[PDB]
């Protein structure tokens, strides 16, 4: 059924399984027209589709061309999301093939479903974990390179850069959250802890910066202090 | 007008004709149904006093045969069974309405009700809904499941409504699929009444005799199938005039005839409130809606 703090282990075992987002899919400007009605101009997004045991990043870009024409975009934007999930699906071999797919949100459960029809041995799955994956487009190498998309476009990313290396699945996605929850409750902080360092750089084919693992103790300390803060700052605690 | 005579009344019973029902008391002198109106189906139902567990029932058209009702006291139950020796069963019935032994079917001439409730329901189709072939009647108890009930279980048994499943593939044309979905015109059109049904009486047939069978029986998968006929056309965009207009008047007879205190357990809130305010057919049902909502405004 559902994906809970109970079943939580579940997401680091061996069966396949990809989280899906569309919280970034359809994204606009809302500004007012000459007439001083509102309008709203619809800029790049992108659907965010994530193996949390081995951190691969599906990163299929929605250039604003899709929107052209088109009514009850943010309607659409589920069935966009559905049918470009289903083609990745197809697209890889059988034995990479997920066995569950995790919605972020449960009003992508039926346009999923109906679109995956074919896959019948797929289980389609919501969850009640509040996850943080809106927060992708603060990650600066993936906003850009959804920015500068000048069509339809698949990217693919490790968006654990290196940890596993040092540390488990089940750790890196931790670390993933943490940071996600942290750029998402206040960017501007949260970026300022990330790179206050100079020495520290983020590796040409990283997303995040190259620290050891006592200055990810002292990093991962600070963004909790950053969000219990942000509680407070704004619940007056 | 044609006769189910009975053979004896040995177990006190609640006996149903149609939307009609009379109580029977333990070996009573009761010996039939007379004056039954040729030219439509009709139910003949029954509910022990010892067991309201069961309600069960035959659907019958005497034109089809002689038909009379003896209760079975192994398989403890009201049996219907053809008669093939016509003038025994003459001698029977005549007999019988001399003696007054029969209550009269209790028809009021101006009451339209049972046409309206069965206007699209042959024999033929129910005989396909429901098989046993030796048998020119048919059975229907209120624990029989369907088909599709089956599938997520005695074969023999089941009702063979037709399968409607709005996230299956025959529902939806690959490449279709929001189209498809939020518009089940193709699957109505297309798959169902061209495909399946062949023609619109057809399928209003199999919806009103759903219908029957969740009212008369309490049969649940039949309730849901009624259910998924009515969601189908008014989730459909395009749906020819003159079924929409036939729908309003099937629904709102349906409706009519519901017992008020049925209400609860017969009428499936989500669907309602869908078709008669969120669906494309939310304008089309204007009989429907004016009787639901003064009849069961709670629902809504
Ligand atoms: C009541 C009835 C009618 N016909 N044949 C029978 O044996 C009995």
């Amino acid at each position: 059924g559902a994906m809970n703090s109970s079943n939580y282990a579940e997401l680091f075992n061996n069966d396949i399984k990809l989280f899906v987002d569309d919280t970034n899919v359809y994204r606009v400007t809302v500004h007012k027209t000459f007439e001083g009605n509102v309008a709203t101009k619809a800029i790049n997004g992108c659907i965010f589709t994530l193996n949390p045991k081995t951190g691969h990043l599906f990163l299929k870009i929605i250039h604003t061309s899709v929107w052209a024409g088109q009514k009850r975009l943010s309607q659409l934007a589920k069935w966009k999301t559905a049918e470009e999930v289903s083609a990745l699906v197809r697209s890889l071999p059988k034995e990479e093939q997920p066995k569950q797919i995790i919605v972020t949100r449960k009003a992508m459960l039926d346009p999923l479903e109906v679109h995956m029809l074919d896959f019948p041995n797929i289980a389609i799955r919501p969850t009640e974990l509040r996850l943080p994956f809106s927060a992708a487009m603060s990650i600066d190498k993936l906003s850009d390179v959804v920015m500068k998309a000048t069509e339809p476009q698949m990217v693919l990313f490790n968006i654990y850069d290196d940890w596993l290396d040092r540390i488990s699945s089940y750790t890196a996605f931790s670390r993933l959250t943490l940071l996600l929850r942290a750029l998402k409750t206040n960017e501007e902080s949260a970026k300022m802890i990330l790179l206050s360092d100079p020495t520290i750089t983020i590796k040409s084919y990283h997303l995040w910066p190259s620290f050891t693992d006592e200055q990810w103790i002292t990093i991962e300390s600070q963004m909790r202090d950053l969000i219990l803060t942000e509680y407070g700052r704004k619940y007056n605690v | 007008m044609n006769t189910v005579p009975f053979t004896s009344a040995p177990i006190e019973v609640t006996i149903g004709i149609d939307q009609y029902s009379f109580n029977v008391k333990e070996n009573q002198p009761f010996h039939g149904i007379k004056d039954i109106p040729i030219g439509h189906v009709h139910v003949i139902h029954f509910q022990h006093a010892d067991n309201s567990s069961m309600r069960y029932g035959y659907w019958f058209d005497c034109r089809m045969g002689n038909f009379y009702i003896q209760y079975d006291p192994k398989d403890g139950l009201y049996k219907m069974m053809e008669e093939r020796d016509g003038a025994k069963f003459e001698n029977i019935v005549h007999n019988f309405k001399e003696r007054q032994m029969m209550v009269s079917y209790p028809k009021i001439d101006e009451d339209d009700t049972w046409y309206n409730l069965t206007e699209f329901v042959q024999m033929d189709k129910i005989r396909k809904i429901v098989r046993k072939d030796e048998n020119q009647f048919s059975y229907v108890d209120s624990s029989m499941t369907t088909v599709q009930e089956n599938e997520l279980s005695d074969p023999a048994h089941s009702l063979n409504y037709t399968v409607i499943n709005f996230k299956s593939r025959e529902a939806i044309r690959p490449g279709h699929e929001m189209e498809d979905f939020l518009d089940k015109s193709y699957y109505l059109n297309t798959v169902m009444l061209q495909g399946i049904f062949k023609n619109s009486s057809n399928y209003f047939g199999e919806l009103q005799f759903a219908f029957l069978n969740a009212m008369f029986f309490g049969n649940y998968g039949s309730s849901l199938q009624w259910h998924a006929m009515i969601e189908l056309i008014c989730s459909s965009a395009t749906v020819p005039k003159h079924m929409l207009d036939k729908l309003d008047e099937i629904l709102y007879y349906q409706i009519k005839t519901l017992p008020e205190q049925y209400s609860d357990i017969l009428l499936n809130e989500r669907v309602w409130n869908i078709c008669l305010y969120s669906s494309f057919q939310k304008n089309s049902l204007h009989n429907t809606e004016k009787i639901m909502e003064n009849k069961y405004p709670e629902l809504l």
